[PDB]
RNA sequence: GUGUAAGUGCACAAGGGAGCUUGACUGCGAGACGGACAUGUCGAGCAGGGACGAAAGUCGGGACUAGUGAUCCGGCACCUCU
RNA sequence: AUGGCCGAUGGGCCCCACAGGGUUACUGACGUCAGCCAAACUCCGAAUGCCGGUAAGUCCAAGAGUGCGGCAGUGAGACGGCG
RNA sequence: GUUACGGCGGUCCAUAGCGGCAGGGAAACGCCCGGUCCCAUCCCGAACCCGGAAGCUAAGCCUGCCAGCGCCGAUGAUACUACCCAUCCGGGUGGAAAAGUAGGACACCGCCGAACAC
């Protein structure tokens, strides 16, 4: 038989993930007139929602894995400034201005930051 | 005389004053730090011996 | 013979001073405490003193979350 | 004469001398046993006696157990002093004994020099008192 | 439904509570009757003054 | 473990570490607590000019509560007062 | 803090070195079974009381309550019930 | 709309957990491959970050099985208890009513998205 012994890396990543997501998310949460724009961040993709926490409702979703972003030929920062865009431009149909940025317990920058700084550009504000 | 002294933070461009407390076994008696003053804004303050 | 003790400090009148139900301004001091017995939640803010007061107007509710007892500043709709 | 080898509290309120024992209400350790049925502090110096007075009537032969341990003090001021000027030292460690409770156990052969054991014991102690079996 | 309530003894040594529950009532001495309803109200009433009324069931 | 007594709290960390810093600010303060009086305490929020932060936001000393002394009198600095 | 159970630990003994071993008349921690205690212990947790709201009651009165002001006196309490 | 599903949240944050023993990899979540680039380690490309898609569901994650450990847990009774009666009975009345125990309780709810369906 096999029994690994201690939790492996993705577990600890997981976890240690989702403690600093809650950590900054004591400050921040969203409302529907300044919605959590929380980020979800894997190897492969990204994904975003706007988020009221009120009641724990999304309002405008995006992410790298719709053909429309999935084909651009670059890098996941490309994919990430076009899921930027679109959820500015998703968010501002849904009738939104200004948000407040939920980096999902990771750090900012690289991806995270090129998608934060496209929907700035697009729009959103913060 | 002790350690822990009034100090009595002045300013550099103007000599007007703030005040606090800061330990004088401190191998200096330069305690530079920025402050807001009344008539200018924020600049350096020093502590007049 | 002496007693080495006689000492004692004075009261801080601790304690809960809106309690549910209570309509109260914002400002009001709802909660004396030194620590987080109870912890601020909605439209409620905490001091340098662990002091829970009212954020906004409403009727004070005494809620828990995630273990914590909280209290909540519930807003009083007006007619 | 027992004595604990520690208190956190040396100078201590007097025991509540109120309300019947919810626990030691039984036996669970042997086959007779003293029941109370009055409250009272009982002492260091009551438990050895009475336990002395059973392992005396009846030797070699059977176990004795005391289920209750006296850690809890009480002061006496000096004698010729007034009132005040601090509490009192500690000078009697007691037990504070609800009624219902069992004081001492013991399982031997004979009910006859058991009970008789216990009797002694009980005129040993301060209180109205009781003998019990594990049976019922 | 209604209730005769009869105060047959005294204020005296009686608590707060319970000589303002007579006055509630509207007894101001021995001997004294009120007819009130069976609601819960008063009787609450009765529960903290039994000892000072005698009470009768109307009918 | 929380600088230090104890308690209340803190693992969501208020505990441990690093970077940058001086808000250990100025003018103010809705409203409250506590309340013989005098004391004392919290305070969202507005502005100024800042620190940190990508931003939201936080910062008017310290996890909290002790660490202090009324008034008179006089001293020092500054002030478009007399 | 009571008794059991286990048995580290040490003390001895024997193999007798010094280590490593078994073995114990003994101590016997830790852990565990059962029964217990605490004003400065609490996984718990009342009743009452308190705060607030609300509906009524009393309501030709409690001669209430609050605010202001004039005038006070009191500021040595006692016993009893309960804690 | 359906998923052995991916996120974001909620609950008097344990009926939700832990530990099972048998399973899954569609997209996704993941491990995983490498450090050229932003970035990074008080040392370390482990992590953080970036670029990737070789193989693997082994683990995380997820699904089913549960009273094994923990958690919840009535009722009734008892204790305690406000008021009352009672010339010591701390006796008793009518109200409130635990803890412990026992019987029994094994995750749920919402929003979005994905694949499919459509």
């Amino acid at each position: 038989a096999h029994k690994p012994v201690g939790q492996n890396i993705s577990e600890v990543r997981r976890n240690a993930r989702l403690r600093r997501h809650a950590r900054l998310r004591k400050k921040v949460a969203g409302t529907a007139e300044v919605p959590r724009l929380v980020v979800n961040r894997s190897a492969r993709h990204i994904h975003v929602q706007l988020v009221n926490d009120l009641n724990g409702t999304t309002l405008a979703a995006a992410s790298s894995i719709e053909a429309d972003v999935r084909a651009i030929d670059g890098d996941k920062k490309a994919h990430s400034v076009r899921v930027g865009q679109l959820i500015a431009e998703r968010a501002k149909a849904a009738g939104v201005e200004t948000v407040v940025f939920d980096r999902g317990g990771y750090t900012y920058g690289g991806r995270i930051a090129a998608l934060a700084d496209a929907a700035r550009e697009a729009g959103l504000k913060f | 005389i002790r350690p822990i002294v009034k100090l009595r933070s002045t300013a550099g461009t103007g000599y007007t004053y703030v005040t606090r407390k800061n330990r004088r076994n401190d191998p200096d008696r330069i305690v530079l730090r920025k402050y807001d003053p009344v008539l200018r804004r924020h600049v350096e303050f020093r502590e007049e011996r | 013979s002496s007693s080495r003790n006689g000492r004692d400090s004075a009261a801080q009148r601790l304690g809960v001073k809106r309690f549910g139900g209570q309509v109260v301004k914002a400002g009001e001091i709802l909660v004396r405490q030194r620590g987080t017995h109870f912890h601020p939640g909605v439209n409620v803010g905490r001091g340098g003193d662990d002091t829970l007061f009212a954020l906004a107007p409403g009727a004070v509710e005494f809620g828990a979350k995630r273990g914590r007892k909280t209290v909540n500043i519930v807003p009083v709709a007006r007619p | 004469m027992l004595i604990p080898r520690k208190v956190k509290h040396r100078k201590q309120h007097h025991p509540e001398q109120r309300g019947i024992a919810s626990g030691g209400t039984s036996v669970s350790f042997g086959d007779y046993g003293i029941q109370a049925l009055e409250h009272a502090y009982i002492t260091n110096r009551q438990i050895e006696s009475a336990r002395i007075a059973i392992n005396r009537h009846i030797k070699r032969g059977g176990k004795v157990w005391i289920n209750i341990f006296p850690d809890r003090p009480l002061t006496k001021k000096p004698a010729e002093t007034r009132m005040g000027s601090g509490k009192g030292s500690p000078e009697w460690w007691v037990a504070n004994v609800k009624p219902g409770r069992v004081l001492f156990e013991l399982s031997y052969p004979d009910e006859k020099t058991a009970r008789d054991a216990l009797t002694r014991a009980i005129h040993k102690l301060p209180i109205k008192a009781r003998i019990v079996t594990r049976e019922e | 439904a209604e209730l005769k309530i009869t105060q047959v003894r005294s204020t005296i040594g009686a608590r707060w509570k319970q000589r303002e529950s007579l006055r509630t009532l509207g007894l101001k001495k021995i001997r004294q009757s009120v007819v009130r309803e069976d609601n819960a109200q008063t009787r609450g009433l009765i529960n903290t003054v039994h000892h000072l009324v005698e009470v009768e069931e109307v009918g």
